This record gives structure tokens, C-alpha cells and sequence, in this order.
């Protein structure tokens, strides 16, 4: 009476049942894992919080309107403000992460709508300026607020346009990274597993973030006969198998 | 000194030979691999992802509406969409398979159509999708249609349907730019009984389409793309 | 190897070509799910399509351009084009930039071609012949100032010697700091304001300056330098969409305002073929 | 042959040969089998 | 082996030298079926005359000129031949022509050679040196619209750059999309009404685009290129009559109106020596 | 560095020579052969056809 | 010795020593033998 | 080879960071002396530091 | 005489290359090594050794 | 393969391998050991 359709994730002090999932991906077949000597280099021995930081951290919600672009979170951005993560995260020098994304949206069986939650490694954003003009920190680091797709372009920031992906390449080929998509007639949430996917070993938490997850909305959100025209959409986000080196002070970020 | 002879050719840089040379760096010693997931050997691999066509091109800039094809509640014996198959060109062109076979000048094998139904859990909807191989014009009634491969979708829990173009063709490969001796054929796609939404609900549903090649596929004789230029060189 | 089987009618309970597209899994389906097949056998084994291939043959990388000429009384021999470096790049001229952005993580030896070729637009009684030297200068070596400082001794520094008309061709090891080059980077360099973003040393290879070793002849030549790139050794991670604007920038993904829509539009409707 | 001593100084590498499209085509954590239901 | 067997006075009911042509058979009648012979041997076994020597020397396919001037105010540099294009066929020189169409269909590889001569029709210093650069560019390719253009970066196209004066070399697979190459094709590519006949892409090897790297010089510089041609690894099938009549375009087999008599009329009698 | 001498003739592009070449397009599969009837291998294997002799040549 | 890697670039392929011209000189459908009759 | 082996607290009367640099050695001490430190290992082997590659060019 | 083709490259000078070359001086005997204390094999080995710091650089 | 007959003619030499610091860093007369006290 299994269906890949109920499914329980415990982890932590923490547990998240959904009753209408459509299996869950797990990036390029890779499930999180410990960093491994032979692929060391700094010779530090690593802190690991364990179920201290590997529990699920719940962001701020949104709401899903007729007329929504789509949002976009950084990792581990979302989460440098959660609970002991984010402490160990501007207390160490280095640090490295996998983690589990659920992102939950549900309606009813007389709506309509489908949005596509997609993990990509390394999202560098391009300026709506053109030209070689950077994309400032702040706001390459909105924090759980995320970066909606839908506000206006501000100065220093990232350009918002949706069919490009916020650089330069269509939306219909974001399907090529990890992703599942939520069709209210279907699923109601969406799981994806991160392995640590990056060129160096480890690396730092807050000059670097490794992951972009952005949910769009693709087909329209669509509600039944004078029902409330919007839904919220939550983001769950739990870090595992995280490790942190080289403690000291605490790092100071702009802004 | 043993005698040698040079031949014709010699002096010549050909960008696609393939020799020894001095290494700049004696005994440099490269950083270490770690393990990085994801790693792609051929471009055969990652044409297999399907991923959206811009199929309702009709627009006129660039929109997420495009990817969005309409359905209608209750018209009868009509037609949903319509598209020659030039993988290389208009809708096919900018998804990553039109994207890839464009590096290459011939290619051969089967692809994989889908269409994911978007509409309320609480409607119905049966559509005939058909390919109609090289030879006869784009089918213009079902009745046409229905007498090429085609496949009857019923929409329901299983949400998408997979239609495969199964490689028809007298000759082994057809090229990716547009040839007409090598043409494809088209696809059609039509209410085989209609599309019934559920009381208190209204206006059109969408479907999402995919493509990919089967494992079937072979791309062959690479060139450059049509997809990217230039006027002057970058700088920093 | 076969590229199908041969199957025939079926009426089952077990349909494959029904499925949930939500999952994020494209399921493997064949002709022979959905029709009548028989058998056909591949013959071919996707060789021209290995990423080795595929970045394997060498693409023009820059075009620089030095002139041997009297540096008599020149305040600036950079500014004469008395001499010229370049940071070494794979992603100003774009073709084999879109070819390589197809991947986020890339690692691979160099080899470098080297054509030079001259022009003598006025007035020689006839044309020289050049000797280019090309020096690779790592960050951190002493940058040439004139076109004969002492720099050009390269005592520590490997460099080529060859005739304009010729070609040099070297290769040098994969030089990158991590395991790989990253072809994106949604980093900076430090924490700070206003630094850069995307642009990393995480990419760099080196730096390269061209200089002519003759002293000048009455006329003046022009020497046009062409560096061609091949990769050997290949292995790429992660693959991403294609690049589907136009580029404005080394280094950043930043594409042109006012741009043109990518996707051809239709003339007619959907339902047109 | 190789005429030259250092691993960069040999030619183009040989047919990985090695090609696996699940990790790309076929990601879920629960295995699907073609024919057997998608959603249970 | 034997030439010839030895073989006396005959006097039988068994005749070999009367047949009946109307069957289709070329019966194997020999010397020693009708006169007395000797033994010899043949000393020969028919080597210069196997297929893959028949197409297997060098033949000059194709002549183009390009030339070296400043393009300055050039609107058409196609038009001013400042690069050129060809694509590719064997049926435009004649010679090599009636050879292959001696055959249906022929499979093999190509191997090209390309010298390229410079001449100075007018008054010039010196002679400069010219490198040429050969892009094969597959249908599909960005076509080169200028000398100089992003096509030439030629990231994903083979390119030679060779120097005027020498000759380039290198050979390319059977590239028919069929299992061999037509010579002849009875159809059209689609029962179109106004379509064109007997041209076909089963014919088809590609197409090649030639410019000079260097840029101008004082004077101007005419650069004429000459390809040649050599099949190796030769397959032909279904022999065929040779061409009679004279050609009159690439790919149709049609001859020139009011041509002349190509069977030579005798000077005398049918009895006549 | 293995000491030569080159002879007269290096250089030279002599239309009936056979030597091998780099191939333009490393790694290229050709299409299969399939069976044609026909094949020919010698010309002497066609001279062997007898065909008709215009004798009469007088017009 | 072969240098390069590929087919294509090897020299000319060696003499055939098939030939069979019966194909063409003989294509009738019951056998003739020279010295019986063509047409019995 | 190991660049770093595993080291962990250390409550000693064994002190190896504690010298006399008057006696002209530069004792051999290492990051394990004085932290706690993880198995790495050096994937290195000196190569271009060697004085016939230094003096070679 | 043996067939030949040049590569691009040929003639260049790479300051960084290791062929061999004749030697201007045939059968020349150099004088014999005697033993001297301190050989030098690695740069590695001599960045071990302790040298003091003008840290005190405000002067 | 050397090509040639005397020895100062043949390629670089090859890595030392050698390396041994003490020399250099050690030179003490009595034996220190890390970790015994220096000055006893």
C-alpha cells in the first residue's frame, strides 16, 4: 500500500509528511555525503553539528497570484539566518552542505496551475544593464526573502526576466537541471535532494552560493469560480550531512 | 642522418589533427580531481532530458505563454496544434535537442514527443496524436490524420503521454538543416472526443510539450552553429 | 547491436507510454512500445559525439596585432603596439565560449596554435623577416614595459621563439588553482560592497605577451597574432542550457538590453505546418 | 609513442565510451519501472 | 597461368563459336575454339585496371582565385573575391567527370590536395607571403559574409591554414548520407510539380570557403587556388555506357543542342581498310 | 631530436603517389554499406560485354 | 604503419583480385554451355 | 602520502612546540603539533622545485 | 628515403623544451667530481630552514 | 635513444628524488628530539 505518493523525511527534531507527492529527484543520482580524506586538503578536523543544523528550516511563505513571474533563493543564502546553521555559518572559515528542498503548494481538485522547482548548480545572474556590469552582493544575498522575479529592476541587482533564467538561456531548457514540477491536478509538493556539488572541497559559505532553487509558475494559476484568486506556496529546507572548519571570529557582511 | 622526403601537406595547421606537442610547463604538477557529481561523457547522454518547446510560437517577443499550448472545452473533431518536423528549425530550434543537432550536421533515430495536461483534476478530455511520415501534406481533418501512426491519449491520473516518432525514412540520414529530399513529416494532434471541465469552473487549459531522442539516435558530422555570433571580441 | 527489436500487437494492462512528468524523470520509452517494429541494428557507436571530440579540435581564441617599427622617441611602446599582452580567455570570440558554457565545470591540458601572419600596407621596397617572441607570463612575474626590457630575458618564464608566417604550437597542462576551471561562478572574491562579481581567478590561465625581436627596417609591418585553442584530455560536470542571447562580456552572463525575441515566430497559427 | 615526458604533451584522449543517461534522465529516489504506473 | 592451351584440328558435332546473341550472353569463346594454338602464358595479373586504380590518382577538381587588397569601402567582399566559396562536386572538370560516370554508384574516401600560386599582374615591390586559410563548412554552418567574420573562428568546422605557394593536404570519410554516392538519379526530392530533376543531396560532399589570413599590403595580390582530388578505398556498382557527348552543366546529363556527329563517318566505302 | 637529410623531390605533389593523411573529421561513422548487385572490381571485368560496332559508318 | 587513427587517412586500398565478369557476361537464367547448342 | 595525519587533544608534558633556535636547528614541526587535525594526504611529489628543472630552461 | 610530413611548430625555440643536441666539443673529459659537503637537490629542502623577519618594518 | 656519442649531448637529467633537509635545518652535533626539551 506503498505509493510514491505518501511520503515521511524525519530528520532533525523534524518531520515533513505529504500525502500527494510525485516521487522525489535526488540531484544527479548522488545522495548527500561526507567529505572524504582522499579528497581533503585543509588539514582542520571538521565540526558536525549533526542534528543541531540538519532539521528542516521553514521560510517565509508566498503567495502564488495570476500574476506571478516566479521567486529564486540562494543556498545556503535562505538559510544564514537559521537557527544554529546560520551561527556555525559565520563562525567558520569554511563549510559544506547537502540538503533537502520540499516545497509545498496545495488547492483543490477544480484548480489548475503548474509550476517547475529546479535546482541549478552555480547560478551566476546577469545585470539588467548589459554591458559588464556586476551584480552587487546584497543583492546576490536577498536572505529567505528569496529575489522575486516580479519586482523591478533595481540598481546593482540582477535583471528578473523569466524566459531567460536570469542569464542568457531559455526557460523551457531549465528541465536539463535537477527538477519536478507541481501540477495542482497531481502533486502538491515537490522534493529534491542536493548533494555538496562544487570544484574545491569545501569552500566558503558566504562569498559563494551553490545552488539557485527558483519555482516559476509555467502554467498559470487558474481557480475555480469566484474562489479567492491566489495560493500560498511554502518553502521547506533542511541542511544534512553538513560540516564547518575553521573557526575563529565571525565573519562581518555587507549590508 | 637517415634520408627522408616531406610529403605535400607538410607545414600545414589542420584545427582538427590530433598530435603530440612540448609541454610549456616541464613538470608542473595538476591540482588533484575531487569528486564532482554530474559528470557527462557524450552529448548523447543529455539529448535523452526532454525538456519544453516553444510550441505556441505565435506570440511576438519571447513569453512563458508560448510554452503554453490552449485546449478548449467542448469543440469536437478539431485540431490542437500542427508542425512539420524540422528538428533544426522554428519550434524544435532553441530546445536543447534542436539546440545540440544543430552542432551537427546529419542525424538519424527515433524522438520522443510528450504532452503533460495541465487542466483541473476534475475534467476529462481525450486527444489522437499523429505523425504523418515523409511523402503526404500536413493532415488537414483527423480522418487524414488518423490514418498515419498516431496514439488516443485519455487524460487522467497519469498525467502525461509519451509519443515516439519512430524513424521512417528511406535513407539513413536525414540533415539537421532544413532538406526537403530528407524531410521528416509532421505531427498533428486533435479532440478525438473533447475536453469536459467541471462545474464551476471555465476558460482554457493548457498543455506542456516535451522532446527528446530515444536511445536510438545518432547525430554525425560536426559543424558550427547557426544558434550564436559575433560582431567584435569581447573584452573584460 | 540492435536499434530495434521487432514486437508486434499488443493488448495489455501495462501501457508504458503513460506517465507523470512531475518526477522530473524522463522515462526511456521506443518506437517499439507504441507500433509494430522489426528488427534494424545500429551500426554506430556515437564516437564523434564523446566531449573529447567535441572540444577537441582547435578554435581561434584572439587576434592581437604588435608592429615592428623605429621606437625612437615612443613614450609608450605598450601604446605603439611596440609589444602587446592578453590574459588568456576561452570566452571572447564566442564560438567555442557557447560550446564550452554547455557545462558548469570543465577540466582539460591546453594546446595552443600560433599563426602570425604580416601586412606591410605602405609603401616596403620589400618584406622582412620577423622573428615574434611570445612569453608566458604567470600573475606575479615582472610585466614588460618596453618591447626590451629586461622582462624579455625570461630567464625564469617559458617562451617561444618563431617566424612571423609560421606557426609556434606548445601545450600546456591543465595551470587552474581547484579541480577544475569553473565556467560560471555565482561567487565574489571576498565579502565586500562593490567587488566584482562572477568574474574568478577560478578560470584564470595564464597571461600571454607577443613582441617582435627585430629591430626596425626603414618601412613599417604590421604582425597580426591568431591564437587557436584545442583542449585534450577532457572531462566536464554538470551540464546546463544553452546560451540563447547574445553576450556583451567576458565573464558575466549579462546579455543586451532591447535584445530581439530568440524564438522564431510562427507565420500562421498553431495549427499551421 | 609518446616522444614527450609530460602527461600534457600527448594527444587527444580516446572514446570515453562510457555513456550513462540516468543520472540525467532518470534522477527519482524511488525507482519507476516502464509500464508499471507512475503515480501509485 | 594460361594464356593459351594448345589445341589441334577439330572435326565435331560440338561447335562453341555458334551462339544466339538475342540471349544477353557474351559467350567465352577464345582462339582456341576456332584456330590450332600453342601454350603461352599470360606474365600479367590486371593490376592497373582494378576500380580503386582506375579513380585512384589525383585529378584537379575545382580552380577559384581569391584575392589579397584592402577592403576598405568594399561593400560585397564575396563580390570582390576577398574570400570564395565551392561547394564541393567532381562533375564540373570534365576528365575525372567521364571516369566516374562509367559507374552507378561509387563509394569511397576522399583525399584532397589544394595548391594555391600567387601572381602580381601589377607592378608590386616584392612578393608578400600569404597564408590561405580553407574552412570546410557542412550545410547548417554560418557562411562567412565577410573576410573576416566570427565564421572564421571555425571552432567546430575543420580549418587548414596552409601558405600560398605550398599545398595543403588531408582526406575526408565518405560523407553520402546513402550507402555510396549517385551518379545518376531518375527522381526528384519530392513530387513537387516545378522541382528540379536528377540534382541531388545523395551527391552531396560538403562545401569549402577560401581566404587569405594576412591583410593588405601596398600592392595587390592574386591568389589562385587548385584542388585536386584522389579516391582511396574505391567500391563501384552497375557499369554503364560512357558519355558520348559533350557536358553542359553539374548534374544533369543533358547534351548541347546541334552537336556533331560523334561517330567518325569513313573515308570510303563500308568495304573500305 | 633524431638527425635527417631530406632528398630531392621532398616537397613535391606528384598526382599518383599514396600516402596517408589526417583525416579532416576524426571520429566520423560512415554510413553502413547495405548489398547493391552489380559490383565491379576490373575494368577487364567489363570489357568482356560484347556491345554493338557502328560498321557501317558511311552516313 | 598507420600514423593517424582514422580509416579514412590510410593510403589505397590493395588489388581487389576478385573479378567475376559472369555477372555481366553471363547474366542468362538457365546455363549455357559453350559447345551445346544455344537454342535447343 | 600523508600531508597531515589525524591528531586530537593532547594533555602532555611532552611540549614539541617549546625550543631553543640558538642551537641553529629549525626543528620539524608540524600543523598536528599544536591543533587538532583530519587525514589529508599530499598528492604531490616537488617535481618542478627540483634544482635541474630550476636551472633547465 | 623515408616519407616525412611537418607539424606546426617546426623550427620554433621553447625555452622550456629538453632535447638532445651535438656536443661542440667531441670527447672531451670533464674534470672528476670530489666530494663537497651542502648539495642542494630541491628548493623544498632549503624553505625549511629559518630565516628571521623585518617584521619591525615602520623604520 | 640518444642520437649521439657524448654524454653532455643527451636531455635534462631526471628528479633528484633525492631531498633530504637535515643538512640545512638539523646540523646539530648531539641529536635534538621534538617534544624532549631543547636545552637539557
Amino acid at each position: 500500500g506503498y505509493s510514491d505518493r505518501v511520503q515521511q523525511i524525519t530528520l532533525g527534531n523534524s518531520t515533513i509528511t505529504t500525502q500527494e507527492a510525485a516521487n522525489a529527484v535526488v540531484c544527479y543520482a548522488e545522495w548527500p555525503e561526507y567529505l572524504p580524506d582522499v579528497d581533503a586538503s585543509d588539514v582542520n578536523k571538521t565540526s558536525k553539528p549533526d542534528t543541531s543544523v540538519c532539521r528542516f528550516y521553514t521560510l517565509d511563505s508566498k503567495t502564488w497570484t495570476t500574476g506571478s513571474k516566479g521567486w529564486c533563493w540562494k543556498l545556503p543564502d535562505a538559510l544564514k539566518d537559521m537557527g544554529v546553521f546560520g551561527q556555525n555559518m559565520f563562525f567558520h572559515s569554511l563549510g559544506r552542505s547537502g540538503y533537502t528542498v520540499h516545497v509545498q503548494c496545495n488547492a483543490t481538485k477544480f484548480h489548475s496551475g503548474c509550476l517547475l522547482v529546479v535546482v541549478i548548480p552555480e547560478h551566476q545572474l546577469a545585470s539588467h544593464e548589459g554591458g559588464n556590469v556586476s551584480v552587487k552582493y546584497t543583492f546576490t544575498h536577498p536572505g529567505e526573502r528569496g529575489i522575486d522575479l516580479s519586482s523591478a529592476n533595481e540598481v546593482g541587482g540582477p535583471v528578473k526576466d523569466v524566459l531567460y533564467n536570469m542569464n542568457g538561456t531559455l526557460l523551457g531548457n531549465l528541465l536539463i537541471f535537477p527538477h519536478q514540477f507541481i501540477n495542482l491536478r497531481t502533486n502538491n509538493t515537490a522534493t529534491i535532494v542536493i548533494p555538496y556539488i562544487n570544484s574545491v572541497p569545501i569552500d566558503s559559505m558566504t562569498r559563494h552560493n551553490n545552488v539557485s532553487l527558483m519555482v516559476i509558475p509555467i502554467a498559470p494559476l487558474t481557480v475555480p469560480t469566484g474562489a479567492t484568486p491566489s495560493l500560498p506556496i511554502t518553502v521547506t529546507i533542511a541542511p544534512m550531512c553538513t560540516e564547518f572548519s575553521g573557526i575563529r571570529s565571525k565573519s562581518i557582511v555587507p549590508q | 642522418g637517415l634520408p627522408t622526403t616531406t610529403l605535400p601537406g607538410s607545414g600545414q595547421f589542420l584545427t582538427t589533427d590530433d598530435r603530440q606537442s612540448p609541454s610549456a610547463l616541464p613538470n608542473y604538477e595538476p591540482t588533484p580531481r575531487i569528486h564532482i557529481p554530474g559528470k557527462v561523457h557524450n552529448l548523447l547522454e543529455i539529448i535523452q532530458v526532454d525538456t519544453l518547446i516553444p510550441m505556441n510560437n505565435t506570440h511576438t517577443k519571447d513569453e512563458v505563454n508560448s510554452y503554453l499550448i490552449p485546449l478548449n472545452a467542448n469543440r469536437q473533431n478539431e485540431q490542437v496544434f500542427g508542425t512539420n518536423l524540422f528538428i533544426g528549425d522554428g519550434v524544435f530550434k532553441t530546445t536543447l535537442l534542436g539546440e545540440i543537432v544543430q552542432y551537427y550536421t546529419h542525424w538519424s533515430g527515433s524522438l520522443r514527443f510528450s504532452l503533460m495536461y495541465t487542466g483541473p483534476a476534475l475534467s476529462s478530455a481525450k486527444l489522437i496524436l499523429a505523425y504523418t511520415p515523409p511523402g503526404a501534406r500536413g493532415p488537414q481533418d483527423r480522418r487524414e490524420a488518423m490514418l498515419g501512426t498516431h496514439v488516443v491519449w485519455d487524460i487522467g491520473l497519469q498525467s502525461t503521454i509519451v509519443m515516439t516518432i519512430p524513424w521512417t525514412s528511406g535513407v539513413q540520414f536525414r540533415y539537421t538543416d532544413p532538406d526537403t529530399y530528407t524531410s521528416a513529416g509532421f505531427l498533428s494532434c486533435w479532440y478525438q472526443t473533447s475536453l469536459i471541465l467541471p462545474p464551476e469552473t471555465t476558460g482554457q487549459v493548457y498543455l506542456l510539450s516535451f522532446i527528446s531522442a530515444c536511445p536510438d539516435f545518432k547525430l554525425r558530422l560536426m559543424k558550427d552553429t547557426q544558434t550564436i555570433s559575433q560582431t567584435v571580441a569581447l573584452t573584460e | 547491436t540492435v536499434a530495434s527489436i521487432s514486437s508486434g500487437p499488443k493488448h495489455t494492462q501495462k501501457v508504458p507510454i503513460l506517465t507523470a512528468n512531475e518526477t522530473g524523470a524522463t522515462m526511456p520509452v521506443l518506437p517499439s512500445d507504441s507500433i509494430e517494429t522489426r528488427t534494424t541494428y545500429m551500426h554506430f557507436n556515437g564516437s564523434e559525439t564523446d566531449v573529447e571530440c567535441f572540444l577537441g579540435r582547435a578554435a581561434c581564441v584572439h587576434v592581437t596585432e604588435i608592429q615592428n617599427k623605429d621606437a625612437t622617441g615612443i613614450d609608450n611602446h605598450r601604446e605603439a603596439k611596440l609589444f602587446n599582452d592578453w590574459k588568456i580567455n576561452l570566452s571572447s570570440l564566442v564560438q567555442l565560449r557557447k560550446k564550452l558554457e554547455l557545462f558548469t565545470y570543465v577540466r582539460f591540458d591546453s594546446e595552443y596554435t600560433i599563426l602570425a601572419t604580416a601586412s606591410q600596407p605602405d609603401s616596403a621596397n620589400y618584406s622582412s623577416n620577423l622573428v615574434v617572441q611570445a612569453m608566458y607570463v604567470p600573475p606575479g612575474a615582472p610585466n614588460p614595459k618596453e618591447w626590451d626590457d629586461y622582462t624579455w630575458q625570461s630567464a625564469s618564464n617559458p617562451s617561444v621563439f618563431f617566424k612571423v608566417g609560421d606557426t609556434s604550437r606548445f601545450s600546456l597542462p591543465y595551470v587552474g588553482l581547484a579541480s577544475a576551471y569553473n565556467c560560471f561562478y555565482d561567487g565574489y572574491s571576498h565579502d565586500d560592497a562593490e567587488t566584482q562579481y562572477g568574474i574568478t581567478v577560478l578560470n584564470h590561465m595564464g597571461s600571454m605577451a607577443f613582441r617582435i625581436v627585430n629591430e626596425h627596417d626603414e618601412h613599417k609591418t604590421l604582425v597580426k597574432i591568431r591564437v587557436y585553442h584545442r583542449a585534450k584530455h577532457v572531462e566536464a560536470w554538470i551540464p546546463r542550457a544553452p546560451r540563447a542571447l547574445p553576450y556583451t562580456s567576458i565573464g558575466r552572463t549579462n546579455y543586451p538590453k532591447n535584445t530581439e525575441p530568440v524564438i522564431k515566430k510562427r507565420k500562421g497559427d498553431i495549427k499551421s505546418y | 609513442i609518446n616522444y614527450y615526458k609530460d602527461a600534457a604533451s600527448t594527444s587527444s584522449a580516446g572514446q570515453s565510451l562510457s555513456m550513462d543517461p540516468s543520472k540525467f534522465t532518470e534522477p527519482v529516489k524511488d525507482l519507476m519501472l516502464k509500464g508499471a504506473p507512475a503515480l501509485n
